[PDB]
Formats: structure tokens, sequence, C-alpha cells
């Protein structure tokens, strides 16, 4: 929920950047938390089907 | 301290934002042990002492 | 009172009732904050507001 807040916050500044300046995410540990859980959810649903 | 360490004097307004002002010796004159020999401090009598 | 004070010259005197809940403001209409996102300063921001 903090990473989502930061990502939403950074979207309020991108329109006002100087010509060319860009935001890149070289390191972030939240996708693993999000994706891993969405992997277990796949197994949870894939377990019921099996 | 000011020459070799940098002294934070006071703030200044940069494009509407308040930012620090620093005084610190130019990079050429504070790199080697012998560079200390060219720094002079004024005495009470007006003379410059090394 | 508002009509009577409309005869006062060089003074924008006008009367109004307190809000139903004083803790809040008028709570009617909308509140819009124009912001200077690139350090345009006061002078250019006023032009944008006008």
């Amino acid at each position: 929920d903090t990473a989502a807040a930061i990502r939403a916050e950074l979207a309020k500044m991108e329109p006002f950047f100087p010509s060319g300046l860009k935001i890149v995410y070289p390191y972030d540990t939240t996708p693993f938390v999000k994706i891993s859980i969405h992997e277990v959810v796949k197994t949870l649903v894939e377990a019921i089907i099996l | 301290g000011a020459a070799w360490g940098g002294s934070y004097v006071n703030d200044f307004i940069d494009r509407g934002r308040v930012k620090k002002v620093y005084v610190m010796s130019e990079a050429k004159y504070r790199m080697l042990p012998d560079d200390i020999g060219d720094w002079y401090v004024r005495a009470a009598d007006g003379q410059m002492v090394p | 009172a508002t009509r009577a004070f409309s005869q006062i010259k060089d003074a924008m005197v006008f009367a109004f009732n307190l809000p139903a809940i004083v803790e809040l403001g008028t709570a009617t209409g909308f509140d819009f904050e124009l912001i200077d996102q690139a350090g345009l300063g006061h002078e250019k921001l006023t032009q944008a507001r006008n």
C-alpha cells in the first residue's frame, strides 16, 4: 500500500517534468510481494481445479 | 574549517525554493598536505600569517 | 443588512449566516487550489490564476 501510494504520487509530478527527464525504477521489492502472492493464489485456484 | 570542510552560511531563494549557501575552498587548493601552506589568516595588526 | 450595506462606498461590507456546523467551512460549492509545479514564482502564477 505504500508502494502504490508512492507510484500514484509520482504520477502527479511526471506531467510537469522538464524536457526529457524520466522516472526509472531500478530496484523495488514490492513486486515480489505482489507477484508471489498472486502466484500462490494461482495454485489455490489451480488446486481446486485439480 | 570553512576552507577545507565547508561552512553553511545561510539559506537563499532558488526559483522560489529556499536552499543553503555554502563557502568552501576551491577544489584545486585543498587536495594535498602542502596546500595547507598557502592558507593565510589575518592577524589583529593587519598582517597575513600562514 | 446586506442590502443596507450595499450603500457603503469603498468597502465590501456584506453579511452572512454561520455554517450549520462551524467546525467546517461553508461546505458548499467547491474548493480549487491552483499550484505552481515548476517554480514559476508569484508573478507568473497570478497570471495563470487570472
